[PDB]
């Protein structure tokens, strides 16, 4: 059924039909272009006439193009073809090598899984960072959020997870990139040939990528990462693996919708956003579950604006995540890697039934002598150091001791450093904190715990540095 | 009085409550607001009053036209948007503080913030 | 002697600098209530000049 | 007869043929249950106008049929109302019969004029001690009571219902703007058990106006305007001199600020409505002392997040002639009624309106009552005894001063035993210019504890050992 | 080059010693005088005697307060900045550094109150 363009302002394009009216989501096809131009209908305004948005850019768009209709939304490209290669919105493939060659094609708009369909087990995922097994435990099938400004370290430690995590895991993997650089989605592509996850030469594969980023129409940054979990849908569905799913950004959901908003007819809600904010994020955040046919880990990066928590962006992603990671850049002006906040990060399994009581009690322990740690020094700031007793100049000692063990050596910033990239095990991180709080190391300074692994590198770098006196 | 050879003397009590009913209309009337609310064009409503007052040369006659404005500050704030719009147009000031009126000087005077330029050089060589 | 002279000019000192921190401590409330007041009245001429053009 | 075109939310529009009313009246809607009166705010052209309604607004279809009274809300008035609880449109709300009366009167009705106001200040005298020395009440003046929960308010509302009534004859209404059910019903039970009101027979010395708090806000505006036509029978009919209490004047502006954007108005500062100087103004001066008699107000205050220059709490405050502060450091002490001595201020507190002889006596005690306060710092940190023989005595007589400010009250005679003493103006100047001059210093500090008058001090002493 | 190597180097310096006494003024409000260094009363000690120098009587403003309306030259604007950031004038209180034209008006002011 034809329909011709009657209306162009911006991305919103409006569209007039006559006899047969297409749907709320569906495709439309705009016909005398040499490129693929694909418009979603959003709303009805009476006498036969839809207003659209637009997946591509819409210079040189003329009244009067006959425009096609599909009778079905953006039906993408899925099943174990799609693997090792990068994809487009629409499932175009762009990394020019071929067609992409499959049999099940898949809606992107589709239903959250209903109350009877939940999983309600819990376990723990252990990945090698100190600062995440020790304060905030991840889980497997559970959903993992990472906070924190812009500069503190989101793509690098979202890059960390994949290179501990996505080698030993058995099955797939999907990492579906929303917003951000372009020159960021190469250095992923020569990231993952040059380790073997990525092959070009045969059907040995884990991995698929999609990427819109931050050059697209503001139509089709909120449309990418629908595409990224419905691919990650097939395997967990379909089939019945163990599925992991990268996401990162994910702030780049919620602005490309409010740009958008403003030429399709709604009035502003609170700092500058759409009314209907935390109803279409709370439709894409019920899809990433843990279902009775498969199991999502998820990990995304959370892009907080200008270092304020109570953005009604950020802040309303806390009901949908069981693990926050909420990074801070107090920290990292310290020189503390990764800059993790552990009196502001949690998880649902923090948990002496579930860690066991000799996790639990090293945990809060260690959180009771920072923020004690944290009221003392409203009184170095007028007294001074030497005047304090000898009772509290041991709990700054020891607290100070505690920051900087919990700095460790990543893999994937060798090129920042230069060191080697450390992973200390679960078992051993518990007995590096027990001993510090004893007191069985008070003959020690400082600098023998910066950036080490497990405990005992931490005196063999303190005799080479005694020696060069 | 002013234009036929008579000295006049006139106090509005006060000038702030004339800026808050003119406020009332502008908005009544769904006009754009700015600081504080304000309509964009308060400064026009006390510069077009205040010009008035004047002294006449002696081919008109003579007479004259003195004004004494009041102005209402919350909290001591000679720095909000009222009370500069008016400080802007009348030649000085007298200062009123309410924690000298509370010591028990009174009238409470700010000797050091209250200024008169024009009016210096009209006084009794007694004085 | 010492430890009299000492002590008590560690009474005087330290009260001063509270006098000082409580008299700073008001001028900083006033401008921390004209600054919160004109948040909201600055945020509430954004929604309705959105919905006027609308 | 007109109907009812657009239902949106608690404003209702309203089409006629003929008979257009004016602005402020009233309609009602037939073929409802209970009554729902639709009070008319703008005339929209085209014969339509634009009403707020005061109940609930579902179950109304587009096109019923809808009456009109040609008058403003009229509400039963009288002396027969002593006693009774009623809402905004003059329902009884107690289940206690029909009101019946001879007349009715219109809420919206305008000012005195400007000849017939008073041209003296004239002080208002309650009995009590504290109030009519250091923050004295003027006659039609406003007064701001702070103070909240757990300090005493709801006593100090109780007994000056019962002095009046005693020392001058006038009734007093109250009117509750947007309160809670679960506090208007002790409030109702704890005036049973003091005298106030009375199921009996026609002593009663109080009406109630209720509009609670989970009312339209259309509903809970009017409150102050039907509670003050019932204060303005006793003046204007009968020529009383009448108390007037709002519990709290916050919940009728904030009221106001919801009523002026339901009906599309363009917000002012914080958040307020651009009306919010002359609704203040055309409520507040019809309380005043005409040539017949007068109106008291004594309402609660409240300010939002401690902003004391927030609009709100700023436009009421160029109102008022007099606060009064309910301190709990005061209640901790022992002291009842606890009204802080040093920080109340009254305007008119000034030797042309009290004379010379009120004001030389309680300026005094303002000045004796600060170096206790400034001595009091010394003796906690340092020690007692270095201080001289000359602020001793100082010491000792601001003792007895802040413990002869308490006085027993005759609302609780049953629960403390002690006997309610009503002290007039000129036992309590003759009182207090004794103790400043050492005249009665050797007697001990407990014979001052909650007693009348002077005489009765002396009366106290004799009973100690 | 347009102003000059001398002009700039002394204009430098003024804007050094009064930016450092603007970072000690929260520490100063607090703590008082007698809790910096020694090194640190010359920063204070100093800078509050440029910024007396900056005051001028104007000549308009001789119906104010009745004083003189003065004129320096450039030349001299140069010379009065330069025995003050060196240390010649450590002998001298602030006032009387209080509303004068050049530099020889200050120690012919610093007599009086002697
Ligand atoms: N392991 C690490 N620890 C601490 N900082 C890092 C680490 N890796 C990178 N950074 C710092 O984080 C900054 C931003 O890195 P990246 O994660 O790519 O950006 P963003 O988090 O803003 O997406 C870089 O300037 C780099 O110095
Ligand atoms: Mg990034």
């Amino acid at each position: 059924a034809t329909g011709r363009i009657v209306a162009v302002i911006g991305a919103v394009v409006d569209v007039q039909f006559d006899e047969g009216l297409p749907p709320i989501l569906n495709a439309l096809e705009v016909q005398g272009r040499e490129t693929r131009l694909v418009l979603e209908v959003a709303q009805h305004l009476g006498e036969s006439t839809v207003r659209t948005i637009a997946m591509d850019g819409t210079e040189g768009l003329v009244r009067g193009q006959k425009v096609l209709d599909s009778g079905a939304p953006i039906k993408i490209p899925v099943g174990p073809e799609t693997l090792g290669r990068i994809m487009n919105v629409i499932g175009e493939p762009i990394d020019e090598r071929g067609p992409i060659k499959t049999k099940q094609f898949a809606a992107i708009h589709a239903e959250a899984p209903e109350f009877m369909e939940m999983s309600v087990e819990q376990e723990i995922l252990v990945t090698g960072i100190k600062v995440v097994d020790l304060l905030a435990p991840y889980a497997k099938g559970g959903k993992i959020g990472l906070f924190g400004g812009a500069g503190v370290g989101k793509t690098v430690l979202i890059m960390e997870l994949i290179n501990n995590v996505a080698k030993a895991h058995g099955g797939y993997s999907v990492f579906a990139g929303v917003g951000e650089r372009t020159r960021e989605g190469n250095d992923l592509y020569h990231e993952m040939i040059e380790s073997g996850v990525i092959n070009l030469k045969d059907a040995t594969s884990k991995v698929a990528l999609v990427y819109g980023q931050m050059n697209e129409p503001p139509g089709a940054r909120a449309r990418v990462a629908l595409t990224g979990l419905t691919v990650a849908e097939y395997f967990r569905d379909q089939e019945g693996q163990d599925v992991l799913l990268f996401i990162d950004n994910i702030f780049r959901f919620t602005q490309a919708g409010s740009e958008v908003s403003a030429l399709l007819g709604r009035i502003p809600s609170a700092v500058g956003y759409q009314p209907t904010l935390a109803t279409d994020m709370g439709t894409m955040q019920e899809r990433i579950t843990t279902t009775k046919k498969g199991s999502i880990t998820s990990v995304q990066a959370i892009y907080v604006p200008a270092d304020d928590l109570t953005d009604p962006a950020p802040a309303t992603t806390f009901a949908h995540l069981d693990a926050t990671t909420v990074l801070s850049r107090a920290i990292a002006e310290l020189g503390i890697y990764p800059a993790v906040d552990p009196l502001d990060s949690t998880s649902r399994i923090m948990d002496p039934n579930i860690v066991g009581s000799e996790h639990y009690d090293v945990a809060r322990g260690v959180q009771k002598i920072l923020q004690d740690y944290k009221s003392l020094q409203d009184i170095i700031a007028i007294l001074g150091m030497d005047e304090l007793s000898e009772e509290d100049k041991l709990t700054v000692s020891r607290a100070r001791k505690i920051q900087r063990f919990l700095s460790q050596p990543f893999q994937v910033a060798e090129v920042f450093t230069g060191h080697l990239g450390k992973l200390v095990p679960l078992k051993e991180t518990i007995k590096g904190f027990q001993q510090i709080l004893a007191g069985e190391y008070d003959h020690l300074p400082e600098q023998a715990f910066y950036m080490v692994g497990p405990i005992e590198e931490a005196v063999a770098k303190a005799d080479k540095l005694a020696e060069e006196h | 009085f002013r234009d036929n050879g008579k000295h006049a003397l006139i106090i509005y009590d006060d000038l702030s409550k004339q800026a808050v009913a003119y406020r009332q209309m502008s908005l009544l009337l769904r006009r754009p607001p700015g600081r504080e609310a304000y309509p964009g064009d308060v400064f026009y409503l006390h510069s077009r009053l205040l010009e008035r007052a004047a002294k006449m040369n002696d081919a008109f006659g003579g007479g004259s036209l003195t004004a004494l404005p009041v102005i209402e500050t919350q909290a001591g704030d000679v720095s909000a948007y009222i009370p500069t719009n008016v400080i802007s147009i009348t030649d000085g000031q007298i200062f009123l503080e309410t924690e000298l009126f509370y010591k028990g000087i009174r009238p409470a005077i700010n000797v050091g913030l209250s200024v008169s330029r024009v009016g210096s050089a009209a006084q009794t060589r007694a004085m | 002697e010492s430890t009299t002279s000492e002590q008590s000019a560690r009474m005087t000192a330290m009260d001063n600098a509270s006098k000082n921190a409580s008299e700073m401590i008001d001028k900083l409330t006033l401008t921390f209530n004209r600054t919160r007041q004109a948040v909201i009245t600055k945020e509430l001429i954004e929604i309705i000049s959105g919905a006027a053009a609308l």
